[PDB]
């Protein structure tokens, strides 16, 4: 019978993953705690109060890629998976349901 | 009983390789203390999860990858780079050993040996000094089969109040007389 043969694994970003309590829940946990914007500093420093949070949530939940990238792939995954969709309608259906 | 007999240089045989042995000469030179590595540190700028590699060898490779599974388990190609505060450091000092006048055989070349002294046994030899040193004699691949060989050194052995203790002989009397003569007493 077969000894073995080999083939290369991989990982990216993924639904699942993103809908893990690191992902998504922990933006709602943390980023109404974290950002705040202000008028009594410039936009360029809101813009940067804003960013903050969001790229070390990135990066903490999927170092591999850049922030930019990450955006990307976080638009179109959200584009095309039906879980992600009833998990993001779910969180308007409850405050909706408020 | 083979640590405590003191060799000269000449008697350690190829057979003494590996054991701890103690060997009799004068120290010709002393290498400067330098900074050999024990465990390297490595900070990894894309997790912060340090890495570490301990060397073993006269030479090693740096690491580039970062293999701690904090990158590897989310496949991160992240980049490793050696940092001197975090790595051990061990002190380090090569010393050439020599055999003495009275252990050359007739017409031969006197022989020597060099003694790897590491950690807080170093600095203990200077050049000039007539000593036993206790170590383990090792082998060192640089030739094919020929082997270049060291003395570990484990153990050293040297071969070689007074503003009151003046006053003996300030009481003692008839100083510079008696001293004048002690320059050289044998001299007429
Ligand atoms: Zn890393």
């Amino acid at each position: 019978a077969i000894t073995a043969r080999k083939r290369r694994p991989q990982v990216k970003l993924t639904a699942e993953k993103l809908l893990s309590d690191k992902g998504l829940p922990y933006v709602l946990k943390n980023a109404h705690k974290r950002i705040r914007i202000s008028s009594k500093k410039n936009s360029y420093d809101n813009l940067s109060n804003i960013i903050q949070f969001y790229q070390l949530w990135a990066h903490e939940l999927f170092p591999k890629a850049k922030f930019k990238d990450f955006m990307k792939i976080c638009q179109t995954v959200g584009k095309t998976d039906p879980v992600l969709r009833e998990y993001r309608v779910s969180l308007f259906r409850d405050e909706m349901g408020m | 009983a083979i640590s405590s007999k003191p060799l000269s240089v000449r008697q350690i045989k190829g057979d003494f390789l590996g054991q701890l042995i103690t060997v009799r000469g004068i120290i010709t030179r002393v290498s400067d203390v330098k900074p050999a590595v024990e465990v390297i540190a490595y900070t990894c700028d894309q997790c912060g999860y340090e890495v570490f590699q301990e060397v073993n060898s006269r030479t090693f490779t740096p690491l580039s990858e970062c293999t701690s599974e904090e990158c590897s388990q989310n496949q991160t190609k992240g980049q490793l780079f050696m940092s001197t505060r975090a790595s051990k450091f061990s002190a380090f000092q090569e010393c050439k050993i020599q055999e003495l006048s009275q252990q050359v055989p007739v017409g031969h070349i006197p022989r020597s040996l060099n003694i790897h002294v590491n950690g807080t046994l170093v600095r203990s030899l200077s050049p000039g000094d007539i000593v036993d040193v206790t170590g383990i004699f090792l082998p060192a691949p640089y030739a094919g089969l020929l082997t270049e060989t060291y003395l570990e050194a484990q153990f050293v052995r040297q071969h070689k109040d007074v503003e009151e203790r003046v006053m003996e002989l300030i009481t003692s009397g008839d100083v510079y007389n008696r001293l004048a003569k002690s320059i050289a007493p044998e001299i007429y």
